RNA sequence: UUGACAUUGUGAAGAGACAUAGAGGGUGUAGAAUAAGUGGGAGCUUCGGCGCCAGUGAAAUACCACUACCUUUAUAGUUUC
């Protein structure tokens, strides 16, 4: 992202010798540690599935991912959450009931 | 460590075990009084990250609030005014029910001080919360510098001036461009920009 | 009244700039779509208490409408609009009036 | 990984008891529609031979019926017409050109059926007969999509060692996936039931 | 006042189809022959037997599989009545 030097254009800015400093330790807030993975997997296999997750593993085997995204966006908020939830249910069906 | 397990279990609500426990406990709590004492925190994790340290002085109360909108008074519906303001049924009461619970247990245990609170349960008629009150005159809390700020008398009824957890939400106090009507307080930021400031040497 | 369904008139098209043929249809109001600005704002102001806010019309007297004809070119198939006076019986059809034949009473 | 199972390798060589050339068969799995223009419509070059016997009915013309007497299978002409329409079926696939496209309307009721002719998909009427004959006697695969969802092809022979057959199942994975149309689903490598001709099926 | 969702659970009926196997079913011409389609392919089993070939048809088989098509739930949890 070297600025071009002129006032407008593709890269808009003054030429400045850059530093790219040491990272803040957050920007890594969400990244799940080994303790978090073990705990969440354990509680997932204890707790079971909530009933809309059962109706989504119904629709993925039966009706398919398009209608699964259409229900999961309706059943949750945002569409980007309906992506990852149907991704989770794909992993649940695939990792378990195959073998 | 085992509050992480309680934390993640409590995040899985409509799973079969927690809806069993939720049903037994909504029954049990509905059979007791509206405000009564919780002998022990039913959620040690969620009480524990709100400031509960299990020693002498911290008290949990458990409280039922009636659940829904606010049917306005002014009897037989007549507001006596413009049809702008002629509503009764659909008006919604700007403080949350979690705030009403904190305020009611603040009045009933007036010696104590509210700290935060947390949800426990709901049917259609009622929400049930637990309030995490502190007894400020107790010598275990007048010492022990991490919690003696409750002893100062400016925190008398934090619950009634919106100073608790759900108060500062309901006052809209956060940083941002989305809170310009209430960022330092709604009426202070009102009054500072309806005030005509005049100098001596009028600019 | 009556108009021909065709009309050789001027055609601005950046490639025509001349009189070409034009097919002639009659104008429709159009589907009153949502999500345009004024309908969104109207539907927000109507929300809640207050009742009817924006004024609603009662008093009309003009029995007719001005009629707008939609001209379409046939080379560049651009569209021009054109207007008429107010008229009750409008038709775009044919059956031009005769030279005064036997009227049959 | 494709290394734990056989999938082209040495592991399935003693499972079949027939000591004849038994070829391996790979089946792709991708839900498509019923149309004919979609899917993977391409037959690439297979670098190692499938080791099959195939004879070519080269019905060529003036400029192209001379390079069949060096490296080919059978030399035919356009005059021999009363054989390939009535009786003879001694062929596996033919090879034609573009110089004579008026003889193609005559060999359709007998050779279009069992895949002995050309309609629209396989590189059978290719003009060049001095370089493409080093690619067709080293027998290629068969990419032909069916009605709802299957793609049955052939990669190589199970008796061939895992040294020739190491860049052949990898170059075939890059054909049904990159000539792919947008009427295909996520994880186009979805299910690969691979069985040769006689033994069990080894899938990923 | 009437509807939908929530409070709101547990048994026993009737259909829609999924984990989970398998028996069988699927007859317009021609072709040993009921080839719903495809892939490999000249051979396998101690032998017999079929098969390559031959011939046929839009489809050539012995031998192993996939999608499928109509049943069969005996095994597990969900649907609207």
């Amino acid at each position: 992202t070297v600025k071009t030097g002129i006032a407008i254009g593709l890269n808009k800015g003054k030429k400045v010798t850059s530093m790219t400093p040491a990272p803040k330790i957050s920007y890594k807030k969400g990244a799940a540690s080994n303790r978090t993975k073990f705990v969440r997997s354990l509680v997932r296999e204890i707790a079971g599935l909530s009933p809309y997750e059962r109706r989504l593993i119904d629709l993925i085997r039966n009706s398919g991912e398009k209608r699964a995204r259409k229900v999961a966006k309706k059943r949750l908020g945002s569409f980007t959450r309906a992506k990852a939830k149907v991704e989770e249910m794909n992993n649940i069906i695939a990792a378990s009931r195959r073998h | 460590g085992a509050y992480k397990y309680l934390e993640e279990l409590q995040r899985k609500k409509q799973s079969d075990v927690l809806r069993f426990l939720q049903r037994v406990r909504v029954w049990e709590y509905r059979q007791k009084n509206v405000i009564h004492r919780a002998a022990r925190p039913t959620r040690p994790d969620k009480a524990r990250r709100l400031g509960y340290k299990a020693k002498q002085g911290f008290v949990i109360y458990r409280v039922r609030v009636r659940r829904g909108n606010r049917k306005r008074p002014v009897p037989k519906g007549a507001t006596y005014g413009k049809p702008t303001n002629q509503g009764v049924n659909e008006l919604k009461y700007q403080r949350s029910l979690r705030a009403t619970a904190e305020e009611r247990v603040g009045r009933r245990a007036a010696n104590l001080r509210v700290l935060n609170s947390y949800w426990v349960n709901q049917d259609s008629t009622y929400k049930y919360f637990e309030v995490i009150l502190v007894d400020p005159q107790h010598k275990a809390i007048r010492r022990d510098a991490r919690y003696n700020w409750i002893c100062d008398p400016v925190h008398k009824h934090r619950e009634a001036r919106g100073l608790t957890a759900t108060g500062k939400k309901s006052r809209g106090i956060n940083k941002g461009h989305k809170f310009n009507n209430t960022k330092a307080g709604r009426r202070k930021t009102w009054k500072r920009q309806n005030t005509l400031s005049l100098w001596r040497y009028r600019k | 009244v009556n108009v021909p369904k065709t009309r050789k008139t001027y055609c601005k098209g950046k490639t025509c700039r001349k009189h070409t043929q034009h097919k002639v249809t009659q104008y429709k109001a159009g589907k009153a779509s949502l999500f345009a600005q004024g309908k969104r704002r109207y539907d927000r102001k109507q929300s809640g208490f207050g009742g009817q806010t924006k004024p609603v019309f009662h008093k009309k007297a003009k029995t007719t409408k001005k009629v707008v004809l939609r001209l379409e070119c046939v080379k560049c198939k651009t569209r021009a609009q054109l207007t008429l006076k107010r008229c009750k019986h409008f038709e775009l059809g044919g059956e031009k009036k005769q030279k005064g034949q036997a009227l049959q009473f | 990984v494709k290394e734990l199972l056989k999938y082209s390798n040495e592991t399935k060589k003693r499972n079949f008891l027939e000591t004849v050339e038994l070829q391996v068969g790979l089946k792709n799995y991708d839900p498509q529609r019923d149309k004919r223009f979609s899917g993977s419509l391409k037959l690439p070059n297979c670098p190692r031979p499938n080791m099959s016997i195939c004879i070519f009915g080269d019905a060529f013309d003036v400029d192209r019926a001379k390079s069949c007497g060096v490296d080919a299978m059978s030399v035919d002409d356009l005059k021999k017409l009363n054989k390939n329409k009535k009786l003879i079926k001694k062929l596996s696939k033919k090879y034609n050109a573009f110089i004579a496209s008026e003889v193609l309307i005559k060999q359709v009721p007998r050779l279009l059926g069992p895949q002995l002719s050309k309609a629209g998909k396989f590189p059978t009427p290719v003009s060049h007969n001095d370089d493409l004959y080093g690619k067709v006697t080293d027998v290629r695969s068969t990419i032909k999509f069916q009605l709802k969802k299957v793609l049955c092809l052939a990669v190589a022979v199970g008796n061939v060692e895992m040294e020739e057959d190491v860049l052949v199942n990898q170059i075939l994975m890059s054909v049904n996936f990159f000539v792919s149309l947008l009427k295909k689903n996520w994880q186009n490598v979805g299910s690969l039931v691979v069985k040769s001709s006689m033994g069990p099926a080894f899938r990923l």
